[PDB]
């Protein structure tokens, strides 16, 4: 009976994000000495060069975490992260310069990657 | 992974299910659908979605599907439903409603709304988001009514006026060719779309056509200019050939006719009856029944709306101050209709409301007490029997209607403006759920912010006291053009008057208000038998009493009014 | 606060009343302006309290007294009207005659 | 015949070795020299100097060398000098610094400076006369700004934004060609000079590109659109080509990049780095490294200026802040690099003041808190080296240059703008010593006063209370746009984007910006190698650390302001 | 007086606080811009006293409790900030959720 | 009311007087622009009550001292000027050097 304007009654349950797509974990580790925050739309694979996984399973992947958020990483920190699938026509263009078309190029990228030195390309 | 709905809620706005309260109302509205991918949602800001290569698109020039500008995120409240999505802006029109993004990487993209490097970001989510009022009944007295519209959410003012001249200050007219060519010209800077009333009154065709050919948008028949039989017949067969709306506020007096006599002369026209209650002007005492008939467009001005105890005594006191101006006034206020107009209101046999603005009716108040009516028949009607699933949705969607889509229709421009559709200029409100219907966050023209409750300009951030409503960029200099509609009548846009008169607004066309009635009215399209008793004033329809009562409180009062 | 363009005008006329009752209590007779902003802020602040549309017609009417204002000032003042929000929403207050 | 000095300077102003103190800081300017001829001083009033046949010519047309206006006995604060001289204005121009008056009478009269009978006057003894303020850290969020720009001296707004939309309230960025034009035409109504920076974010060139060529007079990169190698490598090249500046913000998150990887996307290119220190947005927590290199323009916003006692405690409120819009915020707000940023403003490492207006920073307290920031490093480092004659001349001069020239040098407008030089536009400054860099007396734009600080409109005289900053002539009708620039890309002015849009302000042409780097920067030109100690936020320069502490209080404060 | 933009806006602050502070000594519950107005204005005083910014953070929590406001305010008012001269410049004060 | 211009502005002068005394009833040194209200509104009110313009001019220089307002505000203060409606119509007051 007590009225608070403009409040939400959410129905009961929850919400499944990226619902139906394959997901994957990974170990992660921050080699550098400051903090890296990763937002939750980045393809995986091109993040910031110091950050140490196998970045074969960065490609055509990104945060499995809601829209909008970051995974944190302080300098030394180790940690596990769980990946989903990109979606659309699962292409990426800009960001680290990785890419720049299908995700399905695993090779060029990962021959990008190499050759500019982020960490943890075969 | 899944997200709590609470959590889910307050990140990205509710979805399906969930409910909002209105204001401090007792009405509720539900999410009927979502246009989202979950987990793909839109935002901005640092490590957010809509950045380049993710959410944003860093491929795409402003043409290849690119949105001007995205609010993501909205809860949309729309005759056309009650539901969640993105909406996207171009070239000032809503192009798109449903899921923008970057179809690089995320499901579900609506192929026409693309975030690129020419889109700008605005967060709804947390936000109700609704077409902007229009305001069909406006007595243009005083530019400083303007801002006291936007306030509260209102984006089109069509009515007649110019300035404080008795004429204007009674009626709903700016008469003649050269009256209506400086209001035209004044219109120029004003932040609101318009559109201009000449006068309806004549027994000649000419005198009156020459108004529509000068820029008229419309006609207004008011008494007191003569509501007569020829009046109402010249107006209406003007209107017929020219395509535009005529407004009525009827004989009061009863001269030259009983009600009965004011439809005879319509014959069976199309016509916009002001104020169908009779407390702001009509045939003593049965005015009313004026919103039963198939070619009768009804509309409420504002202080009627709706019945509470202090109803009465101030206009009681407007009576006497009608008196003191000597207005022929030793009937006319009647509790037993403005009662009555409440339930008509809730049965969706009044279809519209506007304000009446500085005549007899308050600017800033049409939406306020369209909400205020809805709720006070919640809670003595109780939900409606449309409602399932708890939720006020039928009913929010009758009322937003009132003010939205209904009067667009009725003065024929609801093919720019009137409801958040695909295809129609963008006038949008942002409205907090708390302040719904109160104050409006952010009013957007054409697709740029006009008006914003927003606070200290000298501070580091916008939000510092003092938080009011003020002009934003979309007013200031040559964009007060590109933001804005002139409507005015086919000949005189054909015959050039816009350029003829250096208008540099964009300018809206008057049509198809000719081939409508009652039936075209969204959720409030109910014909009727209404009897009005002579003696008692006692309403019926279709043989049924109709009894109301007033209410000591209401909503949307002073939990949010300074005075 | 989210004023809107009548909370902020209103203000002012909360203030005047203010500077005319202070004028008022170090024995001054009242002008026209200063009479008018009196009456029209005690009708507002009279809405917030709740009271009715019936009363402040009445309690208006005794506000001042001619003895409290100029001469001509009463005959000057034919009505005074104030809009305020009253628990039932917005109403308009006219009193006539305020002051003889 | 003599006059003691004293009534020498009361009369006409300070003269060579006199000196002056700024407000209520404990900073000294002295009178390095002085243009006049003792005894031909010009003055205006009755019995005085400037009347026809005297100090004022009766004989030459306006052509003939004779001045639209002239201020006379100023007392010039500038990068070029502290001095004493009148200053001639023609065409909205600054044509002469000299000495002005009529040459059939008076020794020394610089030949283009007659007053004659074209000649108004500015009386400038006694006053502090400096070049409008540049501030090229905008957010254009509500058009109230403006006013708030003015009272405090600022002149010229670089920058972006649409008004209240979560991208203009986050980021300079007015987006795409549609945004561009909007805003351009909204400019023609603000009384200051304006350019528009574009959204420096993209993967393909001419999503960018289109933006200058649409009108934008520079790009801004921010993180909230990804400040990834992409965005920053393409808005350089866009830049490069084009000839205008970016400002970056660069990823403060660290996501793609520490701030090594930025400086190698930017790869020597010339960049104005915004908010250096970093509180403002940046790699944490090293970004204010970026002010030790050649290639970067380095700009501070204001609310970190100086370091007080309350500093971090607002700074920590901010964040709390941004949190609660849920912005990524469980480092960022570090003592010990707003306290070495003090310190780089006195040395002459980062070379610009700028506001951040209602983002992150104050529209009306550039001007201010450089002088509160100057006088707090003379209390605490005292006098520097370079200083003699007991004066804070060089000081002086090095902290002007920060809000004046190097803005106006960085953005590729100070063949405009900037400085008070001849053939430079009339954006002039005179303020009371009393309330110098606090409350501006008149702001002159284009030669015509556009704001002044004034009294009762219905007085006998305008100097009766309430004395307060009011919009002058300048501002009204078209004078607005004669009186101010729309500065614009050198493609969009040769493509007619100003008589497309029906622009009537003086267009401005931004140039000569990708040729330039910190040596360019007057008074502020140091290169050096700043290291930022990754655990304990300590800050080197050339192996030297740097550490200072806050202040309780500040001069041009408590003394002045109202609230 | 030299008044520039802000300094003659937060007069009207400070005037919405003293007309809320005497419709709250004649004993009404305050609304939500009586109630924003109070906190708003002890915020401006108490930066002019030379409180410093955390001072005013905690106090602003304690100007107002539920029962000196309307029902629903406390939970209307998520946050008041205000902006004023401190003995060390301009400073923002944030108080978030001052009425429980 | 008929509030024309300058009684609209010079409302404001009175509110910042009422601002500037809470303050100076509460302790503090005033500052430059609280003086200039005090001293302004003073004569305004002065005029009001009928006084002359020569009353107001003496009485000017004793309604601060320097020991109520902060350091160098004395010597910020040359003139204090304003117009105001005396029994004779609107006069220009000046008062020289206000505080010492
Ligand atoms: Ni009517
Ligand atoms: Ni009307
Ligand atoms: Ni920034
Ligand atoms: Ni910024
Ligand atoms: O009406
Ligand atoms: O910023």
């Amino acid at each position: 009976n007590y009225i608070v304007p403009g409040e939400y009654r959410v129905a009961e349950g929850e919400i499944e994000i990226n619902a139906g797509r394959e997901k994957t974990t990974i170990r992660v580790s921050n080699t550098g000495d400051r903090p890296i925050q990763v937002g939750s739309h980045i393809h995986f694979v091109e993040v910031n060069k110091e950050l140490l996984f196998d970045r074969a399973e960065g490609i055509g992947r990104r945060l499995n975490i809601p829209s909008g958020t970051a995974a944190r990483f302080e300098p030394g920190e180790e940690m596990e992260v769980e990946l989903t699938e990109l979606g659309g026509n699962r292409e990426v263009f800009g960001i680290s310069d990785l890419t720049n078309g299908s995700v399905d190029n695993k090779e060029l990228i990962l021959q990008r990657a190499k050759e500019l030195g982020y960490k943890g390309v075969e | 992974m899944k997200i709590n709905r609470q959590q889910y809620a307050e990140s990205y706005g509710p979805t399906v299910g969930d409910q909002v309260r209105l204001a401090d109302t007792d009405l509720w509205i539900e999410v009927e659908k979502d246009y989202t991918t979950y987990g793909d949602e839109a935002n901005f800001g640092g490590g957010k979605v809509l950045r380049e290569g993710m959410g944003e698109n860093g491929t795409y020039t402003r043409t290849e599907n690119v949105l001007d500008l995205l609010l993501t995120n909205a809860l949309i409240l729309d005759y056309t439903g009650i539901y969640k999505a993105d909406i996207g802006v171009k070239d000032g029109y809503i192009v798109g409603i449903g899921k923008g993004g970057n179809p690089d990487i995320m499901d579900g993209v609506t192929p026409n709304m693309i975030v690129g490097t020419a889109t700008e970001v605005i967060a709804a989510e947390g936000k109700i988001v609704t077409a902007g009022g229009i305001d069909t009944h406006v007595h243009f007295i005083n530019p400083d009514q303007v801002d006291v519209a936007l306030a509260n959410g209102i984006t089109t003012l069509f009515g007649g006026g110019t300035g404080p001249a008795e004429g204007s200050k009674a009626t709903t007219v700016t008469p003649g060719p050269w009256n209506i060519e400086k209001m035209l010209k004044s219109t120029e800077g004003l932040p609101i779309n318009v559109g201009i009333l000449g006068k309806g009154h004549g027994s000649s065709i000419a005198p009156i056509m020459e108004q529509i050919d000068a820029g008229a948008a419309g006609l207004k028949i008011h008494e007191d200019w003569g509501a007569t039989p020829a009046s109402i017949d010249r107006s209406l067969t003007v209107a017929d050939e020219a395509d535009v709306q005529v407004a009525i506020h009827s004989d009061t007096l009863n001269e030259a006719g009983f009600l009965e006599d004011t439809l005879r002369a319509i014959n069976g026209r199309v016509i916009h009856s002001f104020h169908v209650e009779g407390a702001g002007g009509g045939h003593a005492p049965d005015i009313m029944a004026m919103a039963g008939h198939p070619n009768v467009l009804p509309s409420s001005t504002n202080p009627t709306r709706p019945f509470t105890v202090n109803t009465i005594d101030e206009h009681l006191d407007m009576l006497m101050v009608c008196h003191h101006l000597k207005q022929n006034i030793p009937s006319r206020i009647r509790p037993e209709t403005i009662a009555a107009e409440d339930i008509l209101h809730d049965l969706g046999i009044i279809s519209m409301m506007s304000t009446d603005a500085l005549a007899m009716g308050r600017a800033g108040e049409m939406v306020l007490r369209t909400w205020q009516t809805a709720d006070k028949m919640k809670k003595q009607r109780g939900p409606l029997a449309e409602e399932k699933n708890g939720s006020d949705n039928f009913r929010a969607k009758r009322y937003v209607s009132k003010y939205t889509i209904n009067p667009a229709i009725a003065q024929g421009i609801a093919h720019e403006v009137g409801s958040i559709e695909e295809g129609k200029f963008a006038d949008l409100v942002l409205w907090e759920p708390k302040f719904f219907g109160v104050k409006a966050d952010r009013v957007i023209k054409g697709g740029i912010i006009a008006y914003a409750q927003i606070g200290d300009p000298s501070a580091s951030i916008p939000t510092p006291q003092p938080v009011m409503g003020r002009r934003m960029y979309g007013t200031v200099g040559d964009l007060i053009h590109d933001t804005n509609i002139t409507f005015m009548s086919k000949s005189s846009i054909q015959q050039g008057v816009p350029a003829k008169l250096g208008l540099k607004r964009r300018i809206g066309t008057v049509k198809n208000c000719r081939n409508i009635g009652k039936k075209d009215m969204k959720w409030n399209d109910v014909t009727t038998d209404i009897d009005i008793n002579p003696e008692t004033y006692e309403v019926k329809v279709d043989g049924e009493v109709l009894t109301c009562e007033p209410v000591k409180e209401l909503p949307m009062a002073q939990r949010y009014f300074l005075f | 606060m989210h004023l809107n363009p009548a909370e902020k005008e209103k203000l002012q006329i909360f203030l005047a009343s203010e500077l005319a009752l202070k004028r008022k209590a170090r024995g001054l007779k009242l002008n026209y302006p200063e009479a008018v902003a009196i009456i029209t802020s005690f009708i507002m602040e009279g809405a917030r309290d709740g009271k009715t549309v019936a009363m402040l017609m009445e309690e208006g009417k005794h506000v001042l007294t001619r003895d409290d204002v100029m001469e001509g000032v009463p005959e000057m003042i034919d009505d005074i009207q104030a809009e305020a929000t009253f628990p039932d929403g917005t109403k308009l207050v006219t009193v006539h005659n305020p002051i003889s």
